[PDB]
C-alpha cells in the first residue's frame, strides 16, 4: 500500500 | 501551444539525494543513496504525471499501473538529460549531491549500465534535442510500458498514447528526425530492463551488502518491477528489436 498511499495523497 | 505550455509548467526542478559527499565512496553508500534519491523523485514523477494532459482519462488503476512501471526509463532520460545540460555528459548527474563520475561508476558494480546511460546522455548532444522534444518524449516514456494482457481501460490509454505521438510527431527531414527520436525513445527500454534486473538482484540481497530500500522502492522493486522481468509486462517499442 506505500505507493497506493502516496498516490492518493498527491 | 497549449500541450508544450503544459509540460514546460509541470516540469519538475531540482531533487538532491541527501548524499553525505565526505565519507568514502562504497558501494552501499552509492546505492543506499541512489535508492532514496528513487523514494524522492518517485514523489516528483507521481506528481507531474497526475498533472499531464488527459491523464485523469485513464482508468485510476492504469494510472497507478503506468507510473509503476515507467518510473525506471522515465528517471533515466531524465537523468540523462540533465547529464547533458550540466556537465555535457561527461559525468552521469544525478542529482546535484550525486554526480558520478568514472571511479563512482566502477565502485557502485553499474560500469556497464553506467556506459549505456552516459551513451544516451551524449545522444542528446549528438542529435541536438531541443527542450522541447525531450518533454514531449519524457511524456511519451510514461506510456511505453503495459501488461502483455492489457489494461484495465486499454482504450482509453491507446488514444492518449496516440495523442502523444501526435504531440511529438508536431513539434517535430521531418521523417528523418521523427525516424531518430524514435529510435532514441526505443533505447531507453533496454537500458530500464538492465537496471530493473540489477535493482531487483540488489533488494533480494540487499541485507547481505548492508544497502538500504526505502519503503516504496522495496515495495515497487518486489511486486510491480517482476511481472516486468517475468514478461507479463513489457515495453512498447516504436522499432522491432
Ligand atoms: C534502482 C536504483 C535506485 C534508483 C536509481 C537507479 C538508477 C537510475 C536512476 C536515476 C535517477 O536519476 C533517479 C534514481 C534512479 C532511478 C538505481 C539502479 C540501482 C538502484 O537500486
Amino acid at each position: 500500500g506505500a505507493f497506493q498511499n502516496l498516490f492518493q495523497s498527491v | 501551444p497549449i500541450f508544450l505550455n503544459v509540460l514546460e509548467a509541470i516540469e519538475p526542478g531540482v531533487v538532491c539525494a541527501g548524499h553525505d559527499n565526505n565519507q568514502p565512496d562504497s558501494f552501499a553508500a552509492l546505492l543506499s543513496s541512489l535508492n532514496e534519491l528513487g523514494e524522492r523523485q518517485l514523489v516528483h514523477v507521481v506528481k507531474w504525471a497526475k498533472a499531464l494532459p488527459g491523464f485523469r482519462n485513464l482508468h485510476v488503476d492504469d494510472q497507478m499501473a503506468v507510473i509503476q512501471y515507467s518510473w525506471m526509463g522515465l528517471m533515466v532520460f531524465a537523468m540523462g538529460w540533465r547529464s547533458f545540460t550540466n556537465v555535457n555528459s561527461r559525468m552521469l548527474y544525478f542529482a546535484p549531491d550525486l554526480v558520478f563520475n568514472e571511479y563512482r561508476m566502477h565502485k557502485s558494480r553499474m560500469y556497464s549500465q553506467c556506459v549505456r546511460m552516459r551513451h544516451l546522455s551524449q545522444e542528446f548532444g549528438w542529435l541536438q534535442i531541443t527542450p522541447q522534444e525531450f518533454l514531449c518524449m519524457k511524456a511519451l516514456l510514461l506510456f511505453s510500458i503495459i501488461p502483455v494482457d492489457g489494461l484495465k481501460n486499454q482504450k482509453f490509454f491507446d488514444e492518449l498514447r496516440m495523442n502523444y505521438i501526435k504531440e511529438l510527431d508536431r513539434i517535430i527531414s521531418c521523417s528523418r528526425r521523427f525516424y531518430q527520436l524514435t529510435k532514441l525513445l526505443d533505447s531507453v527500454q533496454p537500458i530500464a530492463r538492465e537496471l530493473h534486473q540489477f535493482t531487483f538482484d540488489l533488494l533480494i540481497k540487499s541485507h547481505m551488502v548492508s544497502v538500504d530500500f526505502p519503503e516504496m522502492m522495496a515495495e515497487i522493486i518486489s511486486v510491480q518491477v517482476p511481472k516486468i522481468l517475468s514478461g507479463k509486462v513489457k515495453p512498447i517499442y516504436f522499432h522491432t528489436q
